[PDB]
């Protein structure tokens, strides 16, 4: 799932 | 296939540090994993991934469950494997594995630590989902026993960092 994070 | 606003790292060497291991594997195992999933990236490009053994490294790279250190929690069993960060400053390349996973370098019984890193090293890189069914950065999780980096993943990575000089 949200395995690409932004920061 | 990349980030919004396409975040690279400006520079050819990448360090990185496994902060810590899995109890699931040998140690010097969980090195050579980490290892051979960033020789998928250098082998088509001049990046070079050098491992340090303390201090602030590009890429920090640890072990965790649920809650691990960065307000983007791990799951248990299963779903959330690893994530890494986008390229940039601070927690920017790091990558995390859930020890809530059985690691393993093979089939049925755990995930592959080798081609779980190989992917999140993709997005530790800038590397987005790619539509390409064939692509190790396809989003979901498949064991391959002749594993091969697809045309879409060299030609994304080659166009953040060229292609490899050899
Ligand atoms: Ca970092
Ligand atoms: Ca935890
Ligand atoms: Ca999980
Ligand atoms: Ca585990
Ligand atoms: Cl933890
Ligand atoms: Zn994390
Ligand atoms: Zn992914």
């Amino acid at each position: 799932x949200e395995d690409a994070l932004e920061x | 296939n990349f980030f919004p606003r396409k975040p690279k790292w400006d520079k050819n060497q990448i360090t990185y540090r496994i902060i810590g291991y899995t109890p699931d594997l040998a140690p010097e195992t969980v090195d050579d994993a980490f290892a051979r999933a960033f020789q998928v990236w250098s082998d088509v490009t001049p990046l070079r991934f050098s491992r340090i053994y303390d201090g602030e490294a590009d890429i920090m790279i640890n072990f965790g469950r649920w809650e691990h250190g960065d307000g983007y929690p791990f799951d248990g069993k299963d779903g959330l494997l690893a994530h890494a960060f986008a390229p940039g400053t601070g927690v920017g390349g790091d990558s995390h594995f859930d020890d809530d996973e059985l690691w393993t370098l093979g089939k049925g019984v755990g995930y592959s630590l080798f081609l779980v890193a190989a992917h999140a090293f993709g997005h530790a890189m800038g590397l987005e989902h790619s539509q390409d069914p064939g692509a190790l950065m396809a989003p979901i999780y498949t064991y391959t026993k002749n594993f091969r980096l697809s045309q879409d993943d060299i030609k994304g990575i080659q166009e953040l960092y060229g292609a490899s000089p050899d």
